[PDB]
RNA sequence: CUAGAGUACGGUAGAGGGUGGUGGAAUUUCCUGUGUAGCGGUGAAAUGCGUAGAUAUAGGAAGGAACACCAGUGGCGAAGGCGACCACCUGGACUGAUACUGACACUGAGGUGCGAAAGCGUGGGGAGCAAACAGGAUUAGAUACCCUGGUAGUCCACGCCGUAAACGAUGUCGACUAGCCGUUGGGAUCCUUGAGAUCUUAGUGGCGCAGCUAACGCGAUAAGUCGACCGCCUGGGGAGU
């Protein structure tokens, strides 16, 4: 049910305009690698799961985030 | 192909009280003939006695242990490309191959008086110079330019 | 000439497979080949002859030291692994073991399918 | 990345730790090149073992 | 007169368009260091590339196009089509409440538009890929498959052409007809902690009863029961000539 619960990590709360700035909670959503996780593993609900990766997508253009293990 | 081979034994030597040298008596008979090939075994074995002092038996036991090989190919074809493997002897499997690589290469001795022929032969195993073993090396350095094809569509 | 702390590099294509040493400036010590061992086709793309070619690097490596390996693996074909474990068989400490791979996110159309 | 202890385990945290990460597959469909049609078989015939997956197990299921 | 249809008001969701801008990984060409005998390719080889210092490896520069993972029987668009990020203009759909207009609707011969890709015209631009072509191999033979190269083209601006297995092989619009399991988005009611509950519309999938069907099979997204208008069919070749 871990699956389960990370649906309720953007639903029970009214957090739902995340940011690019909270980078405590993307870091939770991101590989070991740098590559961005199924929706099938988190379990969250798609309308966030589109809004999650906007903010991976300008986060990693900021320089917060890399892209891979070469750089 | 049901597996039904079962086994059959044969353990008979009076005259000198051996084991080995009975189904090695085997590999020399030709149609049955048993009693002429009984008495050339002997033949060549009184001889290595004349020959060394040491009893010809061990003279025999050491002859196998060097003619005796240790791995060969196996030719199983992937079917499209024709591949060789180089197999571990079954234990049980190592001892025919000698025996049977000695006797032919006794008939192309071209000696006279034929159990000198395979008297040569048990001569020379023990230090390595017969062609049994020459034939045994060559094809143990078949398998290390087979070694690649070891376990890699084996 | 001393060094040490050296960096193996590892190229595995399909047909082949190239092994360096190297040093931290990125410097050639010694090469080797799976060809240059004497395989030359079928055999040429097998795993065991990326042992052969491994070793044979890891031997005049040892004119200039080099007790550190940090090694760093790049292709898609057979011997990917089988050549770290004949590294240390050499006897050298290998600290740690790296993935380098390039992955084009779109980049350049590939060849067309064979038939 | 795999860091370092005896050395068969390290091996074997690295074997894994490049299939659980990738990379491996997604090299071997990079040597031919897909139309997008054909790409679009393999959205139409992994859909359909995954919804059928989802039915015959519920035969075990019974 | 307000049940069709349209307007005003909140509110969400989207690769729907057009005009600019900016990224990171990878490929190639070039420069420079280290280093020295092969690389590349294949059922196996050969053509090719190499000490006139290649492949590898590190540093740098230039340039071109595509946009991993998210990504899904998932979305949007009238259809073709549409996936990097941001600004910029800009169309329509959903959902709720409420007032207004009071039948203002449907279809559409002719006519008007938007039309994948290959191709054509003038000008740009040239990373990879690659018809025509060249060489090697296979082959009785091989223009072919396979291998090494390689030009128009693919890319952009402007204009043209109008066809496709342009496909759900099913014209648009409206009304009734057992169920069950999914899924996108949106309100509800509800005990409240929910991995909640049930109901209702707008989509999009899997089974299924009546019913229809030559059979296969469709089955509230009908090929079921019925209406309104349009297009089209009449044995095979000859011939969409």
């Amino acid at each position: 049910f871990f699956r389960r619960r990370r649906f309720c990590r953007f639903t029970a709360e009214g957090v739902k305009e995340i940011d690019y700035k909270d980078l405590n909670t993307l870091k939770a959503y991101v590989s070991e690698t740098g590559k961005i996780v199924p929706s099938r593993i988190t379990g969250t609900k798609a309308k966030y799961q589109r809004q999650l990766a906007t903010a991976i997508k300008r986060a990693r253009y900021l320089a917060l985030l890399p892209y891979t293990d070469s750089h | 192909r049901r597996r039904v081979a079962a086994k059959r034994e044969v353990l008979a030597d009076p005259k000198y009280g051996s084991q080995i040298l009975a189904k090695f008596m085997n590999h020399v008979m030709e149609s049955g003939k048993k009693a002429v090939a009984e008495r050339i075994v002997y033949g060549a074995l009184d001889k290595v006695k004349e020959r060394g002092k040491a009893d010809p038996l061990e003279t025999f036991e050491k002859a196998l242990d060097a003619i005796a090989p240790l791995v060969e190919v196996k030719s199983r074809r992937v079917g499209g490309a024709t591949y060789q493997v180089p197999v571990e002897v079954r234990p049980s499997r190592r001892n025919a191959l000698a025996m049977r690589w000695l006797v032919d290469f006794a008939r192309k001795r071209g000696e006279k008086s034929m159990a000198l022929r395979l008297a040569g032969e048990l001569l020379d195993a023990a230090e390595g110079k017969g062609a049994a073993v020459k034939k045994r090396e060559d094809v143990h350095r078949m398998a290390e330019a087979n070694k690649a094809f070891s376990h890699y569509r084996f | 000439k001393t060094v040490v702390d050296g960096i193996a590099h590892i190229h595995a294509s399909f047909n082949n497979t190239i092994v360096t040493i190297t040093d931290r400036q990125g410097n050639a010590l010694s090469w080797a080949t799976s060809g240059g061992s004497g395989f030359r086709g079928s055999r040429k793309s097998t795993p065991f002859a990326a042992q052969v070619a491994a070793e044979r690097a890891g031997q005049a490596a040892l004119e200039y030291g080099l007790k550190n390996l940090d090694v760093n693996v790049k292709g898609p074909g057979p011997g990917r692994e089988s050549a770290v474990r004949a590294l240390n068989a050499c006897g050298y400490k290998i600290a740690s073991i790296t993935d380098v791979t390039p992955i084009p996110h779109n980049g350049c159309r590939p060849p067309k399918k064979r038939r | 990345k795999v860091k370092e202890e005896p050395f068969d385990v390290a091996l074997r945290r690295f074997k894994r730790s490049c299939e659980k990460a990738g990379a491996l597959a997604e090299v071997r469909s990079r040597e031919f090149y897909e139309k997008p049609t054909a790409e679009r078989k393999r959205k139409a015939a992994a859909a359909v073992k995954r919804h059928a997956k989802k039915v015959q197990r519920e035969q075990r299921r019974r």
